[PDB]
DNA sequence: TTCATACGCCTCTCTGCTTATCGGTAG
């Protein structure tokens, strides 16, 4: 009843009926829920690389978007980042945002999460090897690009119900409540 | 190990010891008592439930306490307490018979 | 209509200055 | 006003014939409009019923 | 559940399927042989 | 028909192969069907051109 | 020994606390200034007495207001000498030769008649504390950021200012600043 | 003979308002792609368009099912339809289908 | 108007609906997964209104 | 005095917000 309305905004931020902003992101990552569970299954990803290729039609997707702006963005925050990860969390100052605060996530390529690339850099440094790692990379960021969160969906409902339902089944029995 | 120790629950941290702190108090308690039997519902959720510290100043609740800002009255009335709702006023879309603004609502067609 | 309580909290060296606001607002 | 199924273009087929019934014609596009002389532009639709029936400016 | 899944249709088919001036009735009243018209005593 | 659009397209139980709560599936099938499984995976199983083509085509029926 | 020594810790942290609030507005101070070793500390600070007069307890804050590029405007603060401004709170600087802000700390023994003629300048206010001995491990608060420059985001989200999350005057962080309306 | 034109302005007022809160051509900040629900919704109301007897551009299929028919447009890409896709603020983002991907 | 039985929650946040059937499920492997079963008393009594194209 | 019928009276769970006493200080 309380999160009746709260629905996913065209813009990537989440706004009510009245249009009052609960969160700029759908937890800082903006994937859906459902469309996330092999965004890290790297291996299985790379295999069944040209079905994978088929589903997610590369050709028609050019005519519509542009990527070189925001994969220099990303390329520049990681550059930072990896400068000055080593600072504590209260020195650290903001020199460039993260991407999907710069750009749209669904509309601009490499517009990703912080962790995914962290995670995405770290399985490619790995050697191993088609196998071409300049088509994997655009290959993975057109997979979370497809992986977002339609304009409209029912979040808040959904989370409600996902905090709700399971609890049914939490605790039966055996200091803190 | 002084420093790092905290009894970490919103009886105490929020009034002083942060406020923002409410979106990693509040996710971190939730979690953790999921995590007693693992059934481990996404972060997403956990973050998503924020009317209760952003909606407003600090720590609302999803009672009758924290319907009262809301603008709309038809979702309090519906909920707990018709009567004193209604006499402030002197869901909605459920009430009146008009098409709701989610999934195919949430926006129009023409042409 | 908009939060300007504080602003007009000493004004009688009061009602001077809502009026520029409102215009302020369609302006 | 009773709107026929097909409004989206007004060219031929006596779309606007016995349409004044249910003499200019007007068109509503709150993003803004294109040339007001193109044969075809846009239409509201009602909800659910394929419809659309709010206002329009003529007289005669 | 019907707005969980957010078919907003399939809600109002489910849940479904004026004064215009008072905005708050009364009308249909035909006297002789005229058709039905409105008299809102509140307008 | 827009109700009968949600339904078949967003309401659809294939649509719906994943739960929210935390991304795992909840369709599939159970008990007979697991057993059945294990039994006729296993490298114990043989079958006949007559078996292996009446499996397939009772399996698969592609008129359907 | 006996509670000598931690007054004078407290005191110590709680003017470190300072100087980083002070720095993190955006008033430039020194930073081995900001460190301050409390050897140090007690080296420049050490009575005859060994007392809290320290024999050189005249505390100055004053503030540089680097950040002009993207604030058009900002004032100064003058915090002298406020080592022990007395047992308990006394209205005693009401105004000085700042016309932007202006820090009184006090030792928390507040008085209410001290806490009147504070909502009366238009450009001051005060949040002070006893120690506030922030930042930490345990706490997990973002970093704040004095947006000067919001209507582009106004502008991007096509949004009014109250339909943001709403931090409120008295939350500790946002009194870390003197963040407004 | 002529009277109170434009209803005492009323239709010039707040159409203004329309003009201004909608974001022009060129300028949509909008992800192309027919989300699931704007599919549904299309695909349900073309489908009631064309059982109110209502002309179709495509003769290929010689089915009775209006919603099969509708999908077949989807396919073709001949639906005489526009998506309003306003903002929550009321700024309308106007897509059409034809330069939209449905996948 | 009332506490939990009130007008809102009995007749205007839920309603009895027409064109509807409850009974008993029975399992049946022989149907897809995205079909159902309908018994033929179902099948002469709901009905879809339908235009004549 | 009664009968016919309209009238005719009384024991196992807990929050959050009504409000209490009570004094202390600049005036
Ligand atoms: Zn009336």
């Amino acid at each position: 009843k309380q999160l009746e309305g709260v629905h996913v905004s065209y813009d990537n931020s989440i706004r009510d009926a009245d249009g009052t902003l609960v969160q700029f992101m759908y937890g800082g990552d903006a994937i859906d829920i459902t469309k996330e569970s092999h965004m890290t299954q790297f291996e299985f990803c790379l295999d069944n690389y040209y079905a994978l290729l088929k589903k997610y039609n590369p050709s028609a997707l050019i005519e519509h978007l542009d990527v070189e702006s925001a994969l220099k963005y990303s390329k520049k925050t990681l550059k930072y980042r990896k400068k000055h990860s080593k600072e504590p969390h209260y020195k650290q100052s903001v020199k460039y945002d993260p991407v999907l605060a710069k750009y749209n996530p669904a509309k601009y390529l490499g517009s990703v999460s912080e962790n995914f690339q962290d995670k995405l850099e770290s399985f490619l440094d790995k050697n191993s090897k088609g196998v071409n790692e300049k088509k994997f990379r655009a290959l993975m960021q057109l997979k979370y690009m497809r992986s977002l969160i339609n304009p409209g969906e029912a979040v808040g409902i959904i989370a409600s119900q996902s905090v709700g339902e399971p609890s049914t089944q939490m605790t039966l029995n055996t200091n803190v409540t | 190990d002084v420093d790092g120790i905290t009894s970490n629950d919103v009886a105490a941290v929020l009034k002083t010891y942060g406020v923002e702190a409410a979106r990693n108090t509040i996710v971190n308690e939730i979690n953790n008592v999921f995590s007693r039997y693992a059934i481990s519902v996404s972060f997403r959720h956990l973050d998503l439930i924020a009317d209760m510290m952003t909606r407003q100043g600090t720590y609302l609740a999803f009672n009758r306490q924290g319907m009262e800002t809301s603008t709309s009255s038809f979702m309090k009335m519906s909920y707990e307490t018709t009567c004193q709702f209604l006499t402030k006023a002197v869901s909605a879309r459920i009430v009146v018979g008009k098409l709701n603004n989610v999934g195919t609502g949430s926006f129009d067609v023409l042409a | 209509l908009i939060d300007e309580s504080y602003k007009l909290d000493e004004i009688t060296l009061r009602s001077e200055y809502v009026d520029m606001a409102i215009a302020k607002a369609l302006s | 006003v009773s709107l026929a199924p097909m409004y989206l273009e007004n060219p031929l087929q006596g779309v606007m014939k016995q349409h004044l019934n249910p003499e200019g014609l007007k068109i509503l596009d709150a993003d803004p409009l294109s040339k007001e002389d193109t044969s075809e532009k846009l239409i509201k639709i009602t909800p659910d019923t394929p419809f659309g029936f709010t206002w329009c400016h003529v007289n005669l | 559940a019907l707005i969980g899944h957010g078919t907003s249709f399939l809600l109002q088919d489910r849940l479904l399927n004026v004064c215009r001036e008072c905005g708050s009735t009364q009308q249909s009243v035909p006297r002789i042989g005229s058709i039905s018209t409105v008299c809102c005593r509140r307008c | 028909e827009n109700a009968r659009a949600e339904a078949l397209n967003l309401a659809n139980t294939d649509s719906q192969y994943l739960t929210p709560t935390s991304g795992s599936p909840v369709r599939g099938l159970i008990q007979d069907h697991i057993s059945a499984g294990v039994w006729l995976t296993s490298k114990d199983s043989f079958f006949t051109r007559e078996q292996y083509q009446q499996y397939i085509y009772g399996c698969i029926r592609p008129e359907d | 020994d006996q509670e000598n020594e931690r007054n004078i810790s407290r005191l110590w942290r709680a003017f470190r606390t300072v100087k980083e609030m002070v720095k993190d507005r955006g008033y430039f101070i020194t930073q081995e200034e900001v460190e301050l070793p409390l050897e140090d500390f007690k080296a420049k600070y050490c009575d005859s007495m060994g007392r809290p007069q320290r024999k050189m307890m005249s505390f100055q804050a004053n503030p540089t207001e680097e950040s002009i590029s993207k604030f058009p405007d900002m004032g100064s603060l003058w915090v002298e000498f406020c080592d022990e401004p007395s047992v308990g709170v006394k209205v005693i600087h009401i105004q000085e030769k700042n016309f932007q802000t202006g820090i009184f700390v006090y030792q928390n023994n507040i008085t209410p008649s001290a806490m009147k003629l504070v909502p009366s300048i238009p450009p001051a206010t005060i949040e002070t504390f006893n120690e506030a001995a922030t930042h930490h491990e345990l706490v997990p608060k973002h970093i704040r950021l004095s947006s000067d420059e919001k209507r582009e985001l106004l502008k991007r989200y096509r949004l009014k200012e109250s339909q943001l999350p709403r931090i409120q005057r008295a939350d500790p962080v946002a009194l870390y600043l003197g963040l407004k309306r | 003979g002529n009277g109170p034109e434009d209803f005492q302005q009323h239709e010039q007022i707040r159409r203004k308002t329309l003009k201004e809160k909608a974001i022009p051509k060129d300028q949509r900040a909008t992800t192309p792609y027919m989300t699931k629900y704007e599919r549904a919704r299309i695909l349900g109301t073309r489908a009631l368009q064309i059982s109110m007897n209502a002309p179709v551009f495509v003769d290929l299929e010689g089915e009775t099912d209006p919603l099969r028919i509708a999908m077949k447009e989807l396919a073709e890409k001949k639906i005489p339809l526009v998506i309003r896709r306003y903002l929550p603020d009321g700024s309308f983002e106007d897509w059409s289908v034809e330069e939209l991907i449905v996948d | 108007l009332e506490k939990k039985e009130g007008l809102f929650r009995k007749h205007m946040m839920g309603k009895r609906v027409n064109y509807a059937a409850r009974s008993v499920i029975s399992p049946d492997p022989n149907i897809e997964t995205n079909e159902i079963g309908v018994p033929p008393v179902f099948a002469v009594k709901l009905t879809y209104p339908e235009p004549v194209t």
